[PDB]
């Protein structure tokens, strides 16, 4: 996270850390949507161009963390993966379209003050909240700038950008399955997501029921915090159908 | 439909707001 600030203890209880077993290392961010399901970006688990193709046993999931490195005994929970689910039409070849994946935990995790599931968006939430100009929140333990490591979970709120702008800001092709956020040149304010933050949640608080909804997943970008540039996120609602399908099918 | 999802134990549950929470709240007006 660039131009963000230290998160408060438990202000993002659904934040998940995707961890590589050997060698040990932080791979990506992710989120808890149930006591047994974790949501993340597909490119975090599968990206052939770099030979990326992690499987159930190559990873671990660390929930309820705050510190970037400190072992928070009996607070954070380390869970094993029972099965990985990658969207069948995930396009890693051209633009990471439908960059979304699910991971079922071997054993359900117990909720606490530091571990609690976020809400998925539904039609009403999506139609009213996903609007250019509105701010959302991104969090993670990613770099503090382009290739740099926070000692604690970082947080940054970012305004959603009108689709046209998102397009005319990159030569890569945008889908309806993605959206972009970030500040524009003029409005003297900075901030963006960066490597390590991928797979993480973009959330928004409902002004009606006061709950938090993960409207997006940190998907990709071209560098970090650079004028005329914006971060792109997987459009969660647009792919909720697939989500519901996998959860219901494998329960 | 949504049970407990989205309500933080150390915040919403305790009627406590986090530091930047209303920046988002205010962005719905699109300014002030
Ligand atoms: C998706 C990819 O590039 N190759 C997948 C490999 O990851 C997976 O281990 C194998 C399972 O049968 O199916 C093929």
């Amino acid at each position: 996270i660039v131009e963000g600030s230290d998160a408060e203890i438990g202000m993002s209880p659904w934040q998940v850390m995707l961890f590589r077993k050997s060698p040990q290392e932080l791979l990506c961010g992710a989120s808890l949507i149930s006591d047994r399901w974790v949501l993340t970006a597909a490119h975090c688990l599968l990206y052939p161009p770099w030979d990326k193709n992690f499987t159930e046993n190559d990873l671990l999931v660390r929930i309820g963390k705050h510190s970037r490195t400190r072992y928070e005994a009996n607070i954070e929970k380390i869970s094993m993966l029972e099965k990985i689910y990658i969207h069948p039409r995930y396009n890693w070849r051209e633009n990471l379209d439908r960059d979304i994946a699910l991971m079922k935990l071997k054993k359900p995790v117990a909720f606490s003050d530091y571990i609690h599931p976020v809400c998925l968006p539904d039609r009403e939430t999506a139609a009213s909240l996903l609007q250019a100009g509105y701010k959302g929140r991104v969090t993670g333990w990613g770099n503090l700038k382009e290739t740099g490591q926070p000692s604690v979970l970082q947080v940054v709120n970012l305004p959603i950008v009108e689709r046209p702008v998102c397009k005319d800001s990159t030569r890569i092709r945008i889908t309806d399955n993605m959206f972009c956020a970030g500040y524009k040149p003029d409005e003297g304010k900075r901030g963006d997501a960066c490597e390590g933050d991928s797979g993480g949640p973009f959330v928004m608080k409902s002004p009606f029921n006061n709950r938090w909804y993960q409207m997006g997943i940190v998907s990709w970008g071209e560098g970090c915090d650079r004028d005329g540039k914006y971060g792109f996120y997987t459009h969660v609602f647009r792919l909720k159908k697939w989500i519901q399908k996998v959860i219901d099918q494998f329960g | 439909g949504e049970a407990d999802c989205g309500l933080r134990p150390l915040f919403e549950k305790k009627s406590l707001e986090d530091k930047t929470e209303r920046e988002l709240l205010e962005s719905y007006i699109d300014g002030r």
